[PDB]
């Protein structure tokens, strides 16, 4: 039933007696469902050290897993370019799935097309949709670019996307100078920030390898900024606005903060801002090449270096205090300009914001995950707050990588407890937070799963969770949000200090029994 | 007007290459139409695959089953808690709905092949989750593509264990949609899962044993369903898929009428179980109250004077909740127009929810729908209204832009398109997280919802005071 | 006992068994305490009809007020202008809590100094206190301004301060060209924000009473910008940042900004940034003066029109869509600017957020409190977003300003069920969330003390708070935050939405009985 | 030192006028002091008023009255809270600490007075706040000033309403400091509440009944005493005011003795208990595991044997629990060198907690104590140490330039200032919301908070790396 001036959505109508009554008849009578006492067994069971070891034991089996596929990263590099179409040559299903997964995490159209190949072109080829897939989307969504990465189907049938796109230009499908870069994409290997980084290699070879003779590196006298897959605006935004502040010349290369941000005004923008074709082909022309995410950045370094002849600095992701003095102290030395009074300010407005709130931060233990760059940084940041980053999981991170972060928590007395996992997933993570509870998780939206499970065994025994990463399904606008530079830390400074304040409040909010604690000041 | 309707659709038309514009000439009409189709390279189509369509709707929801995602990464994570199918269960431990299990297919298994892995994965889930009732596995486009036999170590696997594993050959380069995948999902219940009991004269059956075919229970819906037709009289063995255990598709058989929702993704397994088992079949509709009257009584009638009785009695109940929603939404929503893009059945089946409140359905079309899906819908929308099958993001935009209707409903692709130019657009897929909106319980959430997005004060806002 | 691995804090630590036993003692032996019985009867019926009607009818006791005293204002505004000392002749007592005060809210050193009047300077004045005071100050701290405003103490005695000042001078305690501006601040008088208003006034006519003669309206092409009593450093960031984007000449009088925000860089600095006295002088050559706090700048109104000859535009606190477009329009139109390109822009992804959100903001029940301009700006951008302000309360507002928000209510369906209330306090709304449950409260820290007595009755009667305005004390640097402009209505936007979904996900997170609704995706 | 200490104090006071160059050099001393004087205009003391002394630090804590801060609306809103006195009750129902009750001076009061206001808040309250056990109205400046009586008032509607109403004069104006109303408000409860048992003998007195005088509770620090007297075989009759009762305080006169801890604040009503009712008083201090354990020997002293072997079986069990926190704690505090700046107790009573760390107090200093803390003070200070009394914000900057200590102990007013200049600072009014200190519970809670912030990672990145 429905009282007319105050419905009930689906919680807590079902609540409602004649609805339990109705779901306690339906198991009774046909779900054959395990016993209540034989489910709370079995549950225990999965909170011991005893699963977790069989859990760790798996190699056959992925559950919950922290990462996504190629394309997925592919297509997010192409919409960063200006009036650019990503095409992912396969399988339309795929295409479905990506533009639904950013849509859901940046609340705005992510348009991106699929050339829809079938069951019949698994036997004889994706040639003929390319051409018209091609044609298709030149005429009827009128982009300046377009930007082809591959699904699964298109990569194990082995489609050769470069003769494919030259026989769609031969046979006058697009027009011969219509730029269409390519990518082999495939989402068995890697992960959808090798889609990028490929994506991206694919875009600077396509404007620039056969035009090397005219370059000389630092005659435009700008340093290009190479982001990787980045899926917070704030991010792009203060890059752009503390290289604007030091009066350093720069290009940007894969911005999509435009077309990931546009106004409701009555029209729909397709395209909006990016970098522009110009910018691309004059990119060689730079002093020296950053790259912000230089983990999974590998393949577009190589090209950087070898191609451009820029010397890439080694440089962490600007992420919290050292490294954004490391990044902008370097980016200083390139262009030669000085860090401004301006920026000195800032950093020394986030060092007061870490005295002010020490206290609480001091030795708080948590779990996080995301992908490899992300990750070192906040576990870089935790320590340089005080904090134990004791589960360190990314599921697309590699030997290599753990070999970095294990330094970084050796650097530190702080990472003495702290263990970096490769290759695991967050039903891994599951186990570790009930065997070695944190306080905290900072993580994506799936972790909500495992603060789910952790409150079951007992409100003690909660681990609630802290959405930083992508994606967050289940929150508003984080996505306008920043982690980089002095900005992005005390954004995540006040995240944290404040997830404790506020689990302080509940834990203390009992009348007569913990509210003594319940402190108006903090 | 029909010319006019006509009219717009060849100007929309002009833009297309000649192939691509012959093609969906015949997939756009004003009622003659034809779907099912394959969709035209590089247009944007807003269509999934065969995956989505077994994995993602069919055997996704079913909770006490553990279905693994067989292939590389991407189909599993993005189709991961997507779909808002709700169940009661304990998830990890004997439900696994909102989970992804996956192969996680790296290059070796690619080149060597996924079999020895996919048996191995099986084991480590049993000793993993031992309280599992079942495994299906879903296979992603490269199993069959690498020549893959996942229907020898189901029936191995299944055999060495005694235990249900469903080989669903769901590949997402097969058929032109999600449609192909329901059929495929279908058929594999059918072979698995479905003939398991026959032998069993156990079930304790009664004259007025139904089951719900194709309720997915979106927000809940096939609760609120499930609600009325029990109170009616009837016991409901099993839903088909929303909330649903493998133990009541095998009971389903022993049932004596199967109640059909959604008849484009369960219209085979129906006509499977009424030549195999006799059981009839009727479709029905619990969008809005003259549906869910209608439908109630069509339902009652199929049975004896008690329940027909009961069916009276629901409906006096019933009466005062919905009339009072709708002499307080009606006026709010009387006169508006709706244009409308979804699945394979709420294109047409919402329609007379929005006809209660006073709305006006003037454009409506299909992703994946089949034409006697569009036979269907000639008769429950208006004369001269638009038709699109497959629409293109293209298309859709300037339909919009000429057409102008003060309420859009469709999915989540297309909601923050239309948001932009000033439309309020409800999600008809996910409800807008919202919903339930079967049932009479449902008719108000609708029917709230409706109004709180259509006459929201953020639409008077969109034109800035110096813009003007 | 401790466990030296694991230190407990007052919470947990008294939790112990043996903590528990003793307090249990010390209570049945010696406290002589109410049975727990009577005391749950007293609670429940504390929340009921009857006792409201009992609480609403008090006349001469106040509790739980939710305003400060005049003073309190008079430094906030004195600390805005550059290296000024603020200085409260009268009692010392209120110096250390007015420091305090802002200490605990912005986490920041906040000087003022006192000139101790004692005992014996009630039968004869505080007359020596003010000349040794300035004389003292002037040398010890080195202020190029000092700002004297009065406790309650000096006022009832009724010393002259014009007199004071004037003889400190004429004795030579201070050089006579000194900047001495003052103000009668009496706490007994309104509240903090007339103090504001009182030393703002006062520091106006210091600068400019006795120079008009001189002063051509609009000379100097720039528009002036009160911006009141205000703790949000991000609101005068803000408001310069849109007057920047615009191209507009301004001079903001009263900018705390640097003051309350001085990097952690190995030295303290008392002073920092703030209104110059020359941009105090020059002040009546603007074009005109927008006053962005109306409410309790009344006074100011009066000298900016009486002496400056300014036609103050009739504009609200620029709070919400509507007032942030009036208030562009109307320095538009003052200035001849046109509103750019940037503005417009992020005018229009306000607008594209409230759309994404309005439908988990429909409809949500919220009780507020605050000062009168914010109060009414807030109860203005609820309705904006769908949402109902049922209990709008300001203890220091009054009737013309109460008038003014019920037509606002009237205005729109949104304010159907709202009611304001003027000289009523936190003890009045605490009832009020018992009897008319709202779903969240929009507040400051005190508001925390009404979640914990709603808990106590049912969870399903908590009513949790929502942390907005003046003063925060349990969170972290949220006094950075902005709540004016598009930006201001962009964060409290987040805020909202993200509380209820949080909420939301706290409701449904019981595995098996609600987590039906535990949705990935909101 | 030595000797640069007196350097330092002379080119620190060449910045003031000559009236306050020579005021403020009685203040300064190498460990020869004044003190209790009043505070030189304009130099930003961080002294408070006789109202905080009386309501936010004697009557305030009291859990089960309620107390009315009588005047404007200001002093009782900026002291809602503000300390961390903590009790156990059900706040609005039968405790009411955290809650601001005032009657919100406007200027018809001013003119009229505030008697006929006092009278029908005082109604207002029994109707509100039945379960309320007492009631006391704490003068703000105006109440004197005005020549109202709420005395009068109160011993009217007291016997009207047959409740104890306590009058307080504790008016901001009065005395130099918090310390007056201390004095003014023990005074108060020896007039209006300590009395009103003189005649009842219907409690069961034991040999071993106490009273802990002087915990304000702060944290939980006194739950942390308590324990261990308890422990020892004593019996903590009440707690004066830190979560006390009104009850606790009228059975005071039935103990055996009291247990002085804040000697500053409490020493008033301490005398007056020896001299009306013969009840010994005896300082003690329960900072640190050094001074607790020489505290519970000489407590124990005062009774049996049997009081006296108990006292032995606490120390031998919290003995390995001290022990382990000065092995984790002590070598990563040891020889760091702390100044201090406090209220009247603190400055003096804390350095033997610091020195079982192995650090030194190379400085310290009270905002309203008497002479008779400084002598107190002297000997627990090294030679060649500087002492400040009221010390001004431009001296306590310039003596910490100069002196560069590893850790600062002060309040909030003084904590973001010396931040900023890069050293670390430790709250020592509030304890930075952490706590208790006090006890050997205290001591673990107390040496693990020194090092967080005095070893935090924070401290090194002041300079930026560019400059
Ligand atoms: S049409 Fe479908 S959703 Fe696509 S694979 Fe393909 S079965 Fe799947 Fe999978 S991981 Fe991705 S999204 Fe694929 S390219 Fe592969
Ligand atoms: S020294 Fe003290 S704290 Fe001051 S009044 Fe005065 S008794 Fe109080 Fe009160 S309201 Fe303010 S702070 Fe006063 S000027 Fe009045
Ligand atoms: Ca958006
Ligand atoms: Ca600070």
């Amino acid at each position: 039933s429905q009282q007319v001036d105050k419905i009930k959505a689906s919680y807590p109508l079902f609540l409602d007696q004649d609805y339990k009554d109705m779901l306690a008849k339906k198991r009774d009578g046909f779900e054959e469902k395990y016993p209540q006492d034989k489910i709370d067994e079995v549950f225990q069971w999965t909170t011991t050290k005893e699963y977790q070891e069989l859990n760790f034991q798996r190699e056959a089996l992925t559950v919950n897993p922290a990462k996504a596929c190629q394309p997925l990263g592919a297509v997010l590099c192409a919409l960063g370019f200006e009036k650019t179409m990503p095409y992912v040559h396969g399988s339309q299903g795929c295409v479905a799935y990506f533009r639904s997964y950013f849509n859901r995490h940046f609340r705005e159209p992510v348009s991106c097309v699929s050339d829809s190949m079938t069951e019949d072109a698994a036997v004889f080829g994706g040639q003929q949709n390319m051409k018209d897939g091609l044609q298709n989307c030149k005429a009827t969504y009128k982009p300046d670019m377009i930007a082809v990465s591959t699904t699964c189907m298109a990569e194990v049938i082995g489609d050769d996307l470069n003769a494919f796109i030259n026989n769609s230009k031969k046979e006058g499908f697009i027009p011969d100078e219509f730029p269409v870069p390519f990518a082999h994409t495939p989402s068995f290997v890697g992960s959808h920030v090798t889609g990028w980084d490929n994506m991206f290699e694919g875009i600077a070879r396509y404007f620039t390898l056969k035009s090397m003779d005219d370059k000389v590196v630092g005659s435009n006298k700008k340093i290009n900024i190479v982001p990787g897959f980045e899926t917070y605006l704030g991010n792009f935004r203060v890059i752009k606005r503390m290289l604007s502040e030091m009066g350093v010349g720069y290009s940007l290369l894969s911005d999509p903060e435009e077309v990931l941000d546009t106004p409701a005004d009555g029209q729909f923008r397709m395209y909006a801002g990016g970098t522009t074709q110009e910018e691309m082909k004059d990119a060689p022309n730079a002093l020296n090449t950053v790259l912000l995410q230089p983990w999974h950045l590998e393949k577009t370094k190589k090209f950087v270096e070898g191609t451009w002849k820029h010397e890439v600095p080694k440089l962490n992701i600007p992420m919290g205090l050292d490294w954004t003095d490391e990044f902008l102290m370097k980016v200083s030395e390139i262009s030669g300009q000085p860090i401004p009074a301006s920026l000195t300010k800032e950093r020394g407005r986030l060092v007061d914001m870490m005295t002010d709130s020490h206290t609480w931060l001091h030795g708080k233990r948590f779990a996080l995950w995301g992908d490899p760059d992300f990750v070192m940084g906040l576990v870089k940041f935790l320590l340089e707050l005080g904090c134990e980053p004791v589960h360190i999981l990314c599921h697309n991170g590699n030997k290599r990588w753990k070999k970095a972060v294990d330094a970084i928590l050796a650097a530190s007395p702080y990472g003495k407890n702290a263990t970096v996992y490769i290759g695991k997933d967050l039903w891994h993570l599951r186990s570790l937070v009930f065997t070695d509870k944190p306080d905290f998780m900072i993580g994506n939206s799936y972790g909500k799963f495992i603060q789910r499970d952790t409150l079951h065994k007992g409100k003690e025994f909660e681990v609630p969770l802290i959405r930083i990463g992508f994606p967050i399904f289940d929150r508003h606008h984080l996505h306008r949000s920043t982690t980089l530079g002095y900005e992005g830390a005390m954004q995540i400074l006040t995240t944290l200090v404040n997830s404790i304040l506020e689990r302080l409040d509940e834990e203390t909010r009992g009348m007569q029994a913990t509210d003594y604690n319940h402190d108006l000041v903090r | 007007s029909r010319e006019e309707v006509e009219s717009l659709i060849q100007e929309v038309l002009e833009v297309y290459p000649e192939k691509a514009r012959k093609d969906r000439n015949k997939h756009l009409a004003v009622n003659c139409i034809i779907s099912n189709k394959k969709s035209q390279p590089g247009l944007m189509t807003i269509r999934g695959c065969a995956y989505a369509g077994s994995k993602g709707i069919v055997w996704g929801p079913i909770k006490d089953m553990i279905h693994i995602s067989h292939g590389p990464v991407g189909c599993g994570q993005y189709s991961r808690a997507g779909r808002r199918n709700y169940y009661i269960g304990t998830t990890g431990v004997n439900a696994f709905v909102t989970m992804n299990f996956t192969s996680d297919f790296q290059e070796k298994d690619i080149v060597f092949g996924g079999d020895k892995k996919l048996a191995k994965l099986i084991d480590e889930v049993e000793t993993l989750f031992p309280l599992n009732k079942g495994i299906s596995v879903q296979s992603e486009c490269p199993i069959g593509l690498i020549g893959d036999d996942i229907e020898s170590v189901s029936k191995v696997k299944g055999a060495e264990l005694s235990k249900t594993i469903v080989p669903v050959r769901c590949e997402g380069f097969r058929g032109v949609s999600q449609s192909l995948g329901h059929h495929i999902a279908n058929d594999a219940v059918r072979d698995w899962v479905l003939g398991k009991r026959d032998e069993d004269t156990t079930f304790a059956s009664t004259p007025y044993d139904v089951a719900i075919i194709g309720d997915y229970n979106i927000g809940g819906d096939a609760w609120s369903s499930r609600i009325l037709l029990e109170e009616m009289g009837l016991r409901c063995v099993a839903q088909w898929s929303g909330d649903g255990s493998i133990s009541e598709i095998e009971l389903t058989p022993k049932v004596k009428l199967n109640l059909v929702h959604c008849y484009r993704s369960m219209n085979y397994i129906s006509r499977h179980m009424e030549e195999k088992y006799g059981i009839p079949w009727m479709e029905y509709n619990f969008f809005g109250p003259t549906k869910t009257i209608e439908s109630l009584r069509a339902i009652a009638a199929k049975f004896d004077e008690s329940i027909q009785k009961k069916c009276e009695e629901v409906i006096a109940k019933y009466k005062p909740e919905w009339e009072a929603v709708v002499a307080k939404y009606r006026p709010r929503l009387e006169g508006k127009r709706v244009m409308l893009y979804i699945g394979g059945l709420r294109p047409r089946h919402v329609i007379g929810a929005y006809e209660d409140l006073g709305m006006e359905v003037v454009g409506t079309g299909y992703e994946f729908a089949h034409n006697d899906d569009y036979d269907r819908t000639m008769k429950e929308m208006g004369d001269s209204t638009l038709l699109y099958d497959d629409v293109t993001g293209y298309e859709f935009e300037e339909f919009v832009k000429r057409i102008k209707p003060d309420l859009i409903g469709s999915g989540i692709k297309e909601k923050f398109i239309f948001q932009k130019m000033g439309i309020p657009f409800r999600e008809m897929h996910s409800w807008d997280y919202s919903g339930p909106y079967h049932g009479f319980d449902g008719f108000a959430i609708f029917a709230r919802d409706m109004d709180m997005t259509l006459n929201n004060p953020c639409w008077k806002k969109l034109q800035a005071p110096w813009e003007a």
